[PDB]
């Protein structure tokens, strides 16, 4: 099973939030640039062929259950120039509104409190190159997933975080067959201090970092098909907790774990290339990794397929991921499923992820 | 905010009988496992 | 209508019932969607769910063709 998992704090923000990159193996950071790549790619807004877009995110949990527990996300990118971005993201996920009563009085004015987890973030992003760009985001964590009761306070608990991302576009190559197009991304985000949800210096969890490097290729068939193939590897930059060991009995515990607790989120980024027994083969089982193929007519219909793998010591969270993506005039209407192959309950499982993104403005030419 | 009433259990009537059973733990230095009432102890050194 | 006493509890919480039909089906499902309290036949208020680790929970109440989905606070 899962043998010491990496704790962090608002581990929402890991959550893919868009059905796009969910049906692609919940991989963005080498994809083709979109609306919704302000989680996985900043730096490819800048490459983004439309001015302006707009895009609302559904992903439902407990399905059949309930409604309003669900992870919802609006994002907006405006490109000025031909050369950088704007873009402004939301991701909020909540379990609606819940009533508390103490009372059985018919007639009684009851409290009504919606716990929740939102991140806001902006980011701009740069053409340094004709095909190569960055990104800087800036971004807000607010949690407030605990409800105000006697000997309890309901204190939201706030971080910031920046992320820097690089996204390199290549030029349309020609092959024997196709003509083809290779695409490579990286982005280094959740970077900042750490996450009290107690208000306490001495209780402090270790914000998400996540370090993200993929690439990609686009073979073009006759100029309206499209088969992109896309791998990525995501690596957490925060220190693993100690296992068994590594100084009475639960006295060498307390220490490892003072230790662990003990350290600096800027030195937990470097720490987290080793801090274990095992070796570089140990070390290669903290990555985790995802290979998708995307496959667009007339660039308009779209059917994606993804493969998600974590390492079964960590997270275990494995799967498949179907996608199907429409656009109308304007409008790009995609939806996601995914089919489970881990041990452990993924609470996505028989979930369609929905995503609507409008795109206004005038038109920027491809390179 | 509710009155401090000489009624706990809320039913409106207050109890005067005192038929219950009692047990008793010692709070003393040196407690150990296996005697009074204890079943577990947790030494907890480096507390910050 | 349907009434949860206190909905912070510990895992021992009560029903509201308005002196109807007393037999109703009450279940009680977790974040993960999983089964964790079934009662039929249930006329009893208090519920005694306190063995379920601490999070939000599901509580659906089926009374004739009544439905009712409510979210529970185990703290
Ligand atoms: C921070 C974000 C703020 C929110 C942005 C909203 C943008 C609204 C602009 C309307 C729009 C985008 C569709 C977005 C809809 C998504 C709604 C999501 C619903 C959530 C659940 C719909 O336009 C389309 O929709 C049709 C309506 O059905 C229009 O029909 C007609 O519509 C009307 C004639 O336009 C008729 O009156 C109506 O009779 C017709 O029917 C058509 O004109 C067109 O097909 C077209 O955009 C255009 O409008 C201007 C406005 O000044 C926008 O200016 C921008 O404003 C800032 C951008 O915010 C930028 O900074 C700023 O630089 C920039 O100048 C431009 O973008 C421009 O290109």
């Amino acid at each position: 099973d899962i043998e010491r998992p990496i704790t962090t704090g608002v581990p929402f923000l890991l959550v893919a939030a868009d059905a796009r990159a969910a049906g692609l193996g919940d991989q963005g950071v080498a994809t083709s640039s979109d609306v919704f790549s302000q989680q996985w790619n900043p730096a490819k807004y800048a490459f983004a062929e439309d001015a302006q877009g707009l895009s609302i995110s559904y992903t439902p949990y407990l399905t059949d259950l309930a409604n309003d527990i669900s992870l919802g996300q609006v994002t907006y990118y405006n490109k000025i120039n031909d050369r950088s971005a704007f873009a402004g993201s939301f991701r909020y996920f909540g379990f609606g509104g819940i009533e508390l009563r103490q009372t059985g009085d018919p007639n009684e004015p009851t409290r009504e409190v919606n716990p929740n987890e939102f991140a806001l973030d902006g980011s701009y992003s740069l053409k340094l190159s004709e095909t190569f760009s960055m990104a800087v985001a800036a971004r807000y964590i607010r949690s407030n997933l605990k409800v105000a009761t006697e000997e309890i306070d309901a204190s939201a608990a706030g971080s910031f975080a920046v992320d820097v991302a690089g996204f390199y576009q290549s030029e349309e190559i020609a092959y024997s067959d196709f003509n083809g197009r290779w695409r490579a991304g990286f982005n280094i985000q959740n970077l900042g201090p750490k996450i009290s949800y107690d208000h306490d210096d001495l209780s402090a969890n270790f914000l998400p970092a996540n370090l993200r490097v993929g690439g990609g290729f686009d073979f073009i068939f006759d100029d309206y098909n499209k088969l992109g193939v896309s791998l990525e590897l995501t690596k957490l930059l925060v220190p693993t907790p100690p296992g068994p060991g590594t100084p009475s009995q639960s006295q060498a515990d307390e220490a490892n774990y003072k230790k662990y607790k003990d350290i600096g989120w800027v030195s937990g980024i470097f720490k987290s290339f080793g801090d274990a027994p095992g070796g570089f083969s140990e070390e290669l089982k903290e990555i985790t990794y995802s290979a998708a193929a995307e496959y667009m007519y007339q660039d308009a219909f779209a059917m994606r397929l993804g493969y998600y793998h974590e390492s079964p010591m960590k997270g275990a969270k494995q799967f498949f991921s179907l996608g199907a993506g429409f656009k109308y005039s304007m409008i790009k209407v995609d939806v996601s499923y995914l089919f489970s192959a881990s041990k452990v309950k993924n609470p996505l499982e028989n979930t369609l992820r929905f995503s609507l993104t409008f795109n206004f403005g005038d038109k920027y030419e491809t390179y | 905010t509710l009155p401090d009433v000489e009624d706990i259990n809320r039913d409106n009537t207050m109890s005067t009988i005192n038929a219950y059973y009692e047990y008793s733990i010692d709070v003393k230095p040196g407690m150990q496992v296996g005697e009074n009432y204890i079943t577990d102890i947790r030494e907890v050194t480096n507390v910050d | 209508e349907i009434v949860i006493f206190p909905n912070p509890s510990d895992g021992n919480f009560n029903i509201g019932l308005n002196n109807f039909n007393f037999p109703y089906s009450l279940e009680i499902f977790s974040f993960t969607g999983q089964k964790v309290f079934e009662k039929q036949n249930a006329s009893d208020s208090i519920i005694s769910v306190s063995y379920l680790p601490s999070g939000i929970y599901i509580v659906k109440i089926e009374k004739d063709s009544k439905t009712t989905i409510k979210k529970i606070i185990i703290n």
